[PDB]
């Protein structure tokens, strides 16, 4: 990652949502194992390149599949603990993660 | 109060402009922060970068 560091801004719903898609098309992620260090690289380069600040990409907590905090980003983690990365494009229209543990809008 | 591109700028998402080292742009919006709406005078096509990438000419 050797490009000059672009300006902060903020992750919207509509950035997430695009940022899903592109990935889900550049593939990689979709099938991912995931380890806290793999998601803190990937929140680095999002970082680095698109300059959304690294604090959008918490799931929720275990067990079962952890769900994106952040409406709009279409990624979830499945189980099999081990967590793959699971795009599911009805997380852009019902915000599983604040129905399940409303605890983290508060 | 024209700009032109110091560094290539491959854009991911749609609103974003990509952009060449060595590319034209008339400032469209600098009120929203350091991401500008800006319009390339060579494709003619609009989009945010980043402020930091141009320089005045």
């Amino acid at each position: 990652p050797v490009t000059p560091q672009v300006p902060l801004r903020p992750m919207t719903y509509k950035a997430a949502v695009d940022l899903s898609h592109f990935l889900k098309e550049k593939g990689g992620l979709e099938g991912l194992i995931h380890s806290q260090r793999r998601q803190d690289i990937l929140d680095l380069w999002i970082y680095h390149t698109q300059g959304y600040f690294p604090d959008w990409q918490n799931y929720t907590p275990g067990p079962g599949v952890r769900y994106p905090l952040t409406f709009g980003w279409c990624y979830k983690l499945v189980p099999v603990e081990v967590l793959e990365w699971r795009f599911d494009s009805r997380l852009a229209f019902h915000h599983v993660a604040r129905e399940l543990h409303p605890e983290y809008f508060k | 109060t024209l700009f032109v591109a110091l560094y290539d700028y491959e854009a991911w998402t749609e609103d974003d402009l990509s952009f060449h080292k060595g590319e034209k742009f008339q400032i469209l919006n600098s009120s929203e922060g350091d991401w500008w709406e800006a319009r390339s005078l060579t494709t003619g096509e609009t989009g945010y970068i980043p402020s930091n990438y141009v320089a005045p000419v």
